[PDB]
């Protein structure tokens, strides 16, 4: 009954910026806590950012604080993630997720993956170093 | 006629009426595969308690009485008194002693006992299986499984406090408890009596709205979902006010108290249950950051805005 | 201005606001020897919550959060969340997380935990000593003694459900728990902050009226008397109604519903406590077969009929 | 505080009658549960009868049903035990009693001596043969 579709993001040079978006559709409810996650091939899915339905409480992983900005527009059913200062470390699939059980931006388990109940297919972000793989 | 109204507590601030735990969210979805006939948390909007419903939020799934040991076992039979230590009369027109569990499962808690001759006390882990043949609260008889064969005395006040539920064995996960399967209140092969009626959506495009908690788990992989038709505070409020029902359906509005935003619409039925305009085979869960507000009396043909 | 009113449930039907158990009687007597300063069940008549008082009747003396095992023992430290699972903010102008026990004693219950990956559950006997040096709820940390040293995972939802009090310090002694001794909320050798004030009779010829329950005993010979200043249902009602106080003292009358007889008179004070006209050195216990009825606002100079 | 004073115990022939009374004084409360007990020398105290403050529910020990009748008058602050058809087994000291914690005439522990918190000093009934 729910599909989250994230867009934006592709290939960017080390130091560049991107703007991700995530659109909600289906039998949704506006109070759901939402956030951003990322996963690289062969690694574990990790928390990136979260924000409540009132934009009251924003949460950031230590590895993205200062560079990233999470934002929410409920009337457009869209969540945003403005990324700056991208390093090759940030190469991953970026997923938006939503927890139907919780609304508080200070919900103490808001960084755990298994607490979120709806997930998008993800958008690929690739940051290329000045020194290419070989 | 006294004006009808609804408590302004948020869902987050209210108590499940089928187990002594706080409410955590709202839930709506298809219940066509079940008979939704809970006995606790049943009350008319003008204040008539039904089923096995009483007024205390903590006297739910509790047992009180005296105990008799079954030799060669760690099991105890509890001869039941009512929730206020009155004699329990099996001929009262109720399905079971008020507050009796209304679902099949293994409920874990503690049996406490105080000896009145010197104030000595004791507590032991205890489990009651409301599906067992020796589960007969309507007859005044319930069996508990404990971890001792000696420590409890006869003819002394004994109380069971519920904590949570368990699932055991090598069976499928979440097979147990079965929250929509009423126990046989008089033991194996007997018919239940004086039940609050089963509920189901009537007007098409509507489904039942449940006040949901998560029962604590004590062992195994239990099904900890517990939906109730009315918050226990709503049961307390309707009984107190006893406001006459101007129609069969009260229209309520779900309002976030910080924003003042109206988030959805619903129908409170005179017999004490709620339907919403939700459709399909999936479930919809609603965080508990809102309170219900009575706006006007309507009839069962009022068309709700889909939520 | 909304008219003031009190719930019409009898004492028998209401819940103690300092422990999740039903009220059993009323109690009045001299209490000048104690400092009566409980932090739960504290609410003004216009609905301002005080101390550590929250709205749920089942979230009293409960704890929620995650646990870290103290190596070399069967003990666990619980890093606390609020009762609604939010991050606990120790900088809130409260003495401790809402619902914290407000008395020194050994509280027995069960620690349950759910692993969020597979839904596996577990529960263990647990005791919290609210007088222990590592009882620091205001700093966000509480210690439990369990019956295990391995079967609890880190970073998983864990809950403590209270059952009763135990007693193994002075054995037969009724010297514990001590219901009028506040814990050191920030731990050993710290001072409490933002307390709800202590209460005492002001008018000559008056004593405090208490709403009394008997806590279940789980071991030994505990002092199970628990007196609260307000039923938890009154806290709920005042918080919702939020009716302005036209006077510092509401005049209530204790009425038996089966007969309509007034059994005595009493003053409900704006700050959230009750006094009666009674002045022996002897105690008086009243069975709970009655409700309270607001009749009119009066001044502090009103002289109540003795009982 | 509370004083309980029972009267009316004499010597009687087997098969005789006797009317016991009990008067409550002091800091009583009108709604307490009340009852009669008895104790013979060298034996344990045993329940006889009980009655709520409204006379809604009467309770009798099996060994006295049909011969004894319990009665309560709040306006006189008095409880009565009408006794007929006495036997030598009825010889004991009879005690008035009241439980400040309960009110219900069907309190499931109403037959227990320990549940009661106030007591008379006793009246002596002796039935000879």
């Amino acid at each position: 009954q729910v599909q989250l579709q994230e867009s934006g993001g592709g290939l960017v040079q080390a130091g560049g910026s991107l703007n991700l978006a995530c659109v909600s559709s289906g039998r949704t409810f506006s109070t759901w806590l939402m956030g951003w996650f990322r996963q690289a091939p062969g690694k574990e899915r990790e928390f990136v950012a979260s924000i409540d339905w009132r934009s009251s409480s924003t949460t950031y992983a230590d590895s993205v604080k200062g560079r990233f900005t999470i934002s929410r527009d409920n009337a457009k059913n869209t969540m945003y993630l403005q990324m700056t200062g991208l390093k090759p470390e940030d190469t991953a699939v970026y997923y938006c997720a939503s927890d139907r059980d919780h609304y508080s931006g200070t919900y103490y388990g808001r960084r755990f993956v298994e607490e979120y109940d709806y997930w998008g297919q993800g958008t690929q972000v690739t940051v290329s170093s000045h020194h290419h793989h070989h | 006629t006294k004006p009808f109204s609804v408590p302004v507590l948020t869902v987050e601030e209210m108590t499940n009426s089928r187990f002594p735990i706080p409410l955590e969210k709202l839930f709506t979805g298809p219940s066509s595969a079940f008979v939704v006939q809970p006995q606790n948390g049943r009350c008319t909007t003008d204040g008539v308690l039904l089923g096995t419903t009483q007024l205390s939020p903590v006297n739910i799934c509790t047992f009180r009485g005296d105990v008799t040991h079954i030799t060669g076992s760690r099991n105890y039979t509890m001869n039941l008194a009512s929730q206020n230590w009155n004699d329990y009369d099996p001929t009262e027109e109720i399905p079971a002693p008020l507050g009796t569990p209304d679902f099949v499962g293994k409920i874990q808690g503690v049996l406490t006992q105080t000896t009145r001759t010197d104030g000595s006390t004791r507590g032991h882990k205890a489990t009651v299986y409301t599906g067992s043949a020796d589960f007969a609260p309507k007859l005044g008889r319930v069996q508990f499984e404990t971890d001792t064969d000696r420590d409890f005395e006869a003819n002394q006040n004994t109380k069971f406090t519920p904590v949570g539920v368990i699932q055991d064995g090598g069976t499928t996960h979440r097979n147990e408890p079965q929250q929509w399967v009423l126990p046989s209140y008089s033991g194996r092969n007997t018919h239940n009596v004086h039940l609050a009626p089963a509920v189901a959506p009537t007007f098409p495009g509507e489904q039942l709205l449940f006040f949901r908690s998560t029962m604590p788990g004590c062992s195994g992989y239990p099904n900890m979902d517990l939906d109730c038709l009315l918050p226990q505070e709503w049961v307390q409020y309707f009984y107190q006010e006893a406001a006459p029902a101007q129609s069969d359906v009260a229209l309520l509005r779900f309002v976030n108290p910080d924003t003042g935003r109206v988030l959805f619409e619903c129908k409170l039925h005179k017999s004490g249950y709620v339907t919403v305009a939700h459709t399909g085979q999936h479930d919809l869960v609603i965080p508990p950051n809102g309170y219900f507000r009575f706006d006007s009396w309507v009839n069962q043909f009022y068309t709700l805005a889909p939520m």
